[PDB]
């Protein structure tokens, strides 16, 4: 009766959703026919006969990942008319992702989104994927942003957005594509989700032992963050959690809203053993530095709110003990006005695993969402790579040439240093 | 006749209620069908308090339950004892709160008040006379703070009689559940100070205590702390229910303990518990139960009475006894204790005795204390909500919602008169 | 003694009364042969105001069924209790209205009335002595506004001492199924009003209401919508077929609920109506009764009562009950509700008692209320009519059936002096 | 008992009954052979044996589609006195098909007609199945709606009239034959119902996905529609309808009488699942522009008044929450002076299939019959390819010799241009 649809944006967020339905099948006994042998109703319309269909738009504008779908083994579970696929791809150009090849599409996908809200009653909020580094993911989501805030306004519209890497960077324009799409969804996001590539490749080797990682290993684990974070709308919880909550909790001011993830704990098969994984164990392997998704130093910032998301067998007085042994410690810090930084939830269902996969069956894990200034020396790293490129203006000719002013770089880039100042104004303490 | 009419809020009050629905059921022998299956003949003498019988010899609880969204009130209504409420009772909403105390008590509270205030006009005309009303929620929460003191607003415009209680939960001092927790209790005290008659301040932080060191369970949940709330809650009431040599009830302790009509905060206490096979070697006698009532890991809030001192105590006790060796009791700990209470209040000390115990036990008792140790609770509140107030951090969900900061410095503003007051009254003689 | 002739009309008409007469045959033990099987020797006491005994010891219904087409005829006469009827009684055309008022009025129904008329006349010599007719049918159809009016109109002119009252079925606000309604609806209340004793004014919206808000229906059809009117038909003559201790009939409520020859336009309520499974947390006594025929969610018609001031109640109670408790109810909503009734009229409440239930339940009653709320059903329609006539619009197809333009304003200006007399004694005093 | 022959004019109205009369026996059970192994006395008249034919009667003016229902599967079933054939067609001609070669065999039809008229005792209307811009379709119906409110007059005279393309034109004379073929049907017709061929190919392209459509899957889509009006004669139905019942709902004025068909849903085989298909889901298709078989915008114009014929598993109290929220609707629009604009109609028996088909079997259907303002900007563009080849002349020799005087042509053009202003008056709101 709480439903919420996912929106699934280029490549980067397709190869995601086809891990994420995939868990969700598993975590209900859906087969990839769409049969079963309503908690579930949140993410499944039923028909009439005895079949469930996912609440999910795949779109994309080059159609070699959407065929992959309609031909791989997850073939007979989506509806033919949600996978919407484009003649060409944007090819790494915000400019074709908001103003050449956006604007033909957009008007088909709204239409799509908003029928399946009107069969649903309870709809709480969008899901967003995309990543920051693509033409799609950053043109055709910034926008898809605009028309959602014109059309709903009071909906929850999270984003789990693939933050580009400080090192291992695929394309070269990564610096213009971030910049771009982000002065456009600052307006229109409410809660947007960090994930870094370069931190799960730290994380499969030194925890997992695994030295040849690829896509797929790195979509699981993502996938077990979007798992925990809809795990309350799902199943019932001694202390259950909203998606209306998040941005009240973690969003102090109305420009900041972007904090990152933690999952814990990630062991392998064979270490599932030697150890006994307690709730006070795995929470302070949240907080390890090594263990945080995104290459950023926490030692550096402060953190402003942390949200704590417990699921499997979790006892509620020893989460009380194991939050208050972190307030103790010297080098996780708060900031001074914030003496409440904490938003505690339980869920009673354990996170299964996937057949064919890489992680051990435990009996509770927590996914932490905690947004902290230390984001900040990133922003201005990236900011530091856009003043290098432009300053040649170099690239230019691709982003003129599509139907874009020259001066809008100005707008976008003064608009970010002003983002950048406010966290120095959210970092010093307050008076007397 | 002196029925009660149960309405609860939030997430909490109804994880609560259905704990608490539960322990009246086996006090009165009700099965979860619905019907009577008890043995002794008292259980069905006042039984029209809690109860409304109905065709074919069932009985119905008179309580009402709100909530924002489906979700806790589809677990209810499939857990056990949910099918002995009435389908009609369950009044929700589609939205949810968010938990934020903006859109709790004026978008959506404001929405759904009418659709309450049907029902509970509905079980009002029902009742042969009227006791009082009680409400359980949350202070943390959005749903039982925005929504619960709209209720508790309209209540008292229509029934300035009635009695108006509330078994609400305070925040912890340690540990935060809700990150904007000092904005939610800000602005839900303004409204208790001003309609309520009297007010039970719970912290679960002092519950996991008892859990911990008194009890020795390893791993307690929420079914075994609400349970601890819902066994102080019956033994209010177990002077209503049942004769004693001295019955109280309801409006003898609205009088006897709130002095003054601004300082009607309380703190609960449950005497006895033991462990479970630790039980064999202590007595159970009245110095036994006496001597946990008023020890500081006994209040199920997180506040040390040593510190200020007492106004008022009400000591409610269950099943066969003797006045005199109570009155050896009670005596005896405003004798040796004699700076840690008032002095221009003399036999600050309210007896209340009922002749039924709980099912099993052999008796009991109930503490309802008054205190000007609870000014703690409030300038640990306090302190925090001028901490980020400030700052104005975490404000455009209240802006958002038609909401000037003038509201806010009211609430601020009424919270330090309160402080005053208990400030005074502790060094005063 | 005091049989009633009942008139079926339209293609409504027929689908309420193919329902109805299924209806009072569990009333009487009536199997669909047409034989006797009941069990209680007070069902044949007054078997002969709806029922004709015949050879062989097989009783036959009192009915007459009209319609243009033979479709709907021969649906029921194929489906269950349709061998029941007599054959003779199947009057019918084979033109058709095509849902227009001046050809079941002008055109077809004239050169049909003659062939009704001596059926009507062939029932009406047969009856000992004759209480009165009554009709169902529709007001924005084209077979039930048009025929049935007309027969209005010819039988008052024989029988003018006979009571005639309509369970006519009112068009609704929201939704609309007949487009030229307001033409069909005006015409057909120029002639209620001049030649009906009584008229039961009924919505179809506002019994979607009850079936989805009350009863919990997913699935309503309209077996399920027909079967709540024919409810409260046999509610209305249930004290003319059975002794009471307050016995009333067609002609007391007649004269009880008409103080003015204009104002004879009703609203009906019937109660209990409960959940199926819903049904076993709730008390069935007098004031659960009093409650759910008050309020403004079981009105038959898609009006709040709450905006006019009734002028006079009659409240219809079947089975064993007590006469003070029906006055502790009927006085009570006539106290606390002071001022939504009329204040000329005092004690506008009748009182009606019979002593036999409807089979399985253990009580019931039945509401005729008459109140100025009626209004704004007339101020809805003569808003539509007067937006749709000022352009002509499909005025072809009934000037093309001899009829004038003066005919139409006749009708407004008939219908406007009726909005104008209710809207003066709601404000009068 | 009430029954309602037809009558099937030229080629397109032949192609038409051939996969109408396909359908009327699957919905019987009755064999090609006139066996079967009286609802259905409305529409075959029985013999002395076990033996049922249709009422209707085939005219043509050539013969060559008559000769193929003379020697195809359902040969056995017609009587061979009705299938009427001429010597040559009218060949795109409106004076070849009112003056030369219809009058040699139109008493010859009419006494086939009032023969059939004898034996059906309530007859309620005649549907005339035709084509504006073919010679016989065009020419030889004026001709015959002359006859027959000369004859019968009280009769509910209907036509499913096929409306020409907005530019897809196959025959040059086109303009020509439908300014003419109005100008007489004028004053005889009841109810003339509008499909396009170019929107049925937009339909099966896009929600069927068939890019290869023939005339005969065009004919399969039309049948339904004639199916779901006729539905209410032929079945018991909760709220039927009758063929007088149209003429009186539909038509507020006596010119406009031009309302337009939808059908809803229209979906392919493997689409069938994926979707609940509820009545609140399948109406709000039947409003949707994309879905009208009329190739006009009706935004663009008003709805007067509007037929629904549910059939299927239909549960009326959702129809009155689904006819209620368009009411709310913003796009759609209504004339000011008509507050009610809805006729609605429920009949039991679901839509069935035809074997070799492309619809799947589905438990419900919606047919719309619409009559709205949005064709007055079609006409309008009717009369301007009318006014741009006679200011030339073009083709006029070949319509005044074959007997016609040359100033008929401003007698027909100038009461079409009063039609067009007659919706001008309809477009404009009341007075205060
Ligand atoms: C042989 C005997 O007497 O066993 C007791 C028992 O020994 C002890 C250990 C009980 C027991 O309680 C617990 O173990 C406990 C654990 C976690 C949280 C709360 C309770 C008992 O459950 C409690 C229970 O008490 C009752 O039944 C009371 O009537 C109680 N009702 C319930 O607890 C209850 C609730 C739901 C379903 C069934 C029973 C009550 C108390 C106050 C007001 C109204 C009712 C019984 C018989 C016992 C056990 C089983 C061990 C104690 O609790 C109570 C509430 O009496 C714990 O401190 C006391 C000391 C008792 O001696
Ligand atoms: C154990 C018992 O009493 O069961 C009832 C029953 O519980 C309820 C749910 C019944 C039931 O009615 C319905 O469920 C219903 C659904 C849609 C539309 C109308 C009715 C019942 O059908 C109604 C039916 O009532 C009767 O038989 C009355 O005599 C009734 N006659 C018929 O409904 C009837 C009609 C055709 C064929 C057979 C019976 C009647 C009412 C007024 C005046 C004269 C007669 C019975 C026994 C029941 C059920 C089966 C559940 C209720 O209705 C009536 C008319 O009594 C719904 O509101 C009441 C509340 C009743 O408690
Ligand atoms: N987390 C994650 N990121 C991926 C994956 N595949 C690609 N990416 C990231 O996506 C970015 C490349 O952009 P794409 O999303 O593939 O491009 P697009 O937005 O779909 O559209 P085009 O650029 O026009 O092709 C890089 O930052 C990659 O690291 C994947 O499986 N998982
Ligand atoms: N809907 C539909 N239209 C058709 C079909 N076949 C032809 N038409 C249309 O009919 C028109 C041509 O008219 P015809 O019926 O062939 O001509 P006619 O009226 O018989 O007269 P002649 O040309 O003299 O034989 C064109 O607009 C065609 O698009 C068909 O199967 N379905
Ligand atoms: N004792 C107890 N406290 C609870 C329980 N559930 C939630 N809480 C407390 O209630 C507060 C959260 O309120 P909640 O009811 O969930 O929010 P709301 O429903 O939106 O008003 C926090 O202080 C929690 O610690 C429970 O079952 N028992
Ligand atoms: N309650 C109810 N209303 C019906 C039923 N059938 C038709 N109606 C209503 O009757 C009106 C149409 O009248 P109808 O009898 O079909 O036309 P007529 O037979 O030509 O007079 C509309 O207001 C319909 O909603 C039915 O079975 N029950
Ligand atoms: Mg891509
Ligand atoms: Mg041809």
């Amino acid at each position: 009766m709480r439903e919420c649809i996912s929106i699934h944006v280029g490549q980067a967020g397709v190869q995601i959703g086809n891990a994420c339905w995939e868990l969700y099948c598993l975590e209900h006994g859906i087969q990839p026919d769409g049969q079963m042998p309503d908690s579930f109703n949140t993410f499944f319309s039923e028909t009439g006969a005895g079949k469930h269909v996912p609440r999910a738009v795949f779109v994309d504008l080059e159609p070699t990942v959407i065929d992959e779908v309609r031909t791989g083994t997850y073939r007979q579970l989506f509806h033919p008319e949600q996978l919407i696929t484009g003649k060409e791809d944007a090819a790494n150009n915000y400019a074709r992702g908001h103003y050449t090849i956006g604007k033909e599409i957009i008007d088909l996908v709204l239409d799509r989104i908003r029928k399946l809200a009107d069969q649903c009653t309870g709809l709480q909020g969008f899901l967003v994927f995309h990543s920051f580094g693509g033409g799609t993911g950053s043109g055709f989501t910034s926008l898809l942003m605009e028309r959602l805030s014109v059309d709903y306004g009071k909906k929850s519209k999270l984003e789990f957005s693939i933050y580009p890497a400080p090192q291992v960077s695929t394309a070269v324009v990564e610096p213009y594509n971030s910049i771009l799409t982000t002065h456009t969804t600052l307006e229109h996001s409410d809660c947007a989700f960090m994930v870094d590539n370069e931190a799960i490749y730290d994380i499969c080797r030194r925890n997992l032992d695994i030295e040849r990682p690829t896509y797929t290993n790195l979509n699981r684990l993502i996938s077990q963050i979007v798992s925990s974070i809809t795990a309350s709308l799902r199943f019932d919880g001694a202390l259950n959690v909203d998606l209306t909550e998040f941005q009240t909790n973690l969003v102090p001011y109305p420009r900041i809203h972007f904090p990152l993830a933690t999952y814990a704990p990630v062991i392998s098969a064979e270490k599932a053993y030697h150890e006994q994984l307690s709730v006070a164990e795995i929470t302070n392997a949240c907080f390890e530095p090594a263990n945080q998704m995104v290459k950023c130093d926490p030692r550096h910032g402060k953190y402003m709110a942390c949200c704590l998301l417990y699921r499997g067998d979790v006892v509620p007085k020893d989460v009380n003990a194991a939050i208050a042994t972190i307030k103790t410690k010297r080098s996780i810090q708060f900031v001074d006005w914030c003496p409440t930084g904490f938003k505690v939830g339980i869920n009673y269902q354990p996170p299964t695993v996937v057949p064919g996969g890489d992680l051990a069956k435990v009996q509770r894990a927590v996914c932490m969402l905690s947004n902290t200034t230390a984001i900040a020396e990133a922003w201005a790293r990236l900011d530091h790579k856009f003043d290098l490129m432009y300053a040649k203006r170099a690239f230019v000719h691709w982003y003129v040439g599509e139907g874009m002013e020259e001066g809008e770089f100005s707008e976008a880039r003064e608009d970010m240093a002003a983002l950048e100042k406010d966290y120095e104004e959210v970092g010093v303490d307050s008076v007397e | 006749m002196r029925e009660i009419v149960h309405i609860q809020a939030g997430q909490c009050g109804n994880q609560i209620g259905a704990k608490f629905w539960e322990v009246i059921s086996d006090e009165h022998g009700i099965d979860p069908t619905g019907s009577y299956h008890g043995d002794s003949d008292l259980q069905l003498e006042r039984i029209n308090v809690y109860y409304n019988e109905a065709a074919g010899n069932k009985y119905v609880p008179r309580a009402i339950l709100v909530d924002l969204e489906p979700g806790t009130m589809d677990s209810v209504r499939s857990g056990p004892f949910g099918q002995i409420f009435r389908p009609d009772n369950f009044v929700f909403g589609q939205s949810g709160a968010g938990n934020n105390w903006a859109k709790g008590h004026y978008t959506e509270g404001a929405e759904l008040v009418d659709s309450v205030l049907d029902v509970v006009r509905k079980e009002s005309e029902s009742c042969d006379c009227l006791q009082g009303f009680q409400l359980t929620h949350s202070l943390g929460g959005g749903t039982g703070s925005g929504m619960g003191t709209l209720l508790i607003s309209k209540i008292r415009e229509e029934y300035p009689d009635r009695i108006m209680n509330t078994f609400s939960v305070v925040p912890s001092p340690k540990v935060s559940d809700t990150v904007v927790e000092p904005y939610n209790a800000t602005l839900s005290v303004h409204q208790l100070v001003e309609n309520t008659d009297e007010t039970y301040c719970i912290d679960n932080e002092a519950l996991y205590d008892i859990c911990f060191r008194t009890l020795k369970l390893t791993t307690p949940t929420y079914g075994d702390l609400n349970h601890l709330v819902s066994a102080t809650m019956s033994g209010v009431t177990t002077c209503l229910r049942f004769p004693g040599q001295l019955n109280a009830d309801l409006r003898k302790l609205a009088v006897n303990m709130v002095p003054f009509p601004r300082l009607h905060f309380f703190m609960p206490g449950f005497a006895p518990l033991t462990s479970r096979g630790s039980q064999q070697y202590r007595a159970l006698t009245v110095p036994e139960l006496t001597q946990q009532m008023f020890d500081a890991k006994n209040m199920m809030a997180a506040c040390d009475p040593r510190h200020g001192r007492y106004l008022t105590v009400a000591a409610v006790f269950r099943g066969r006894m003797s006045m005199k060796e109570v009155d050896e009791q009670m005596l005896n700990v405003q004798n040796k204790n004699s700076s840690y209470f008032v002095e221009w209040i003399p036999n600050n000390v309210k007896t209340a005795v009922c002749d039924i115990p709980p099912r099993g036990l052999k008796m009991s008792a109930t503490f309802i204390g008054n205190s000007t140790a609870i000014q703690e609770l409030f300038k640990r509140i306090s302190e925090q909500f001028t901490a980020m107030f400030r700052r104005k951090a975490f404000l455009h969900w209240y802006t958002g919602e038609g909401m000037d900061e003038m509201e806010f410095t009211e609430a601020e503003s009424n919270m330090n008169d309160l402080v005053s007051e208990y400030q005074q009254y502790q060094d005063a003689t």
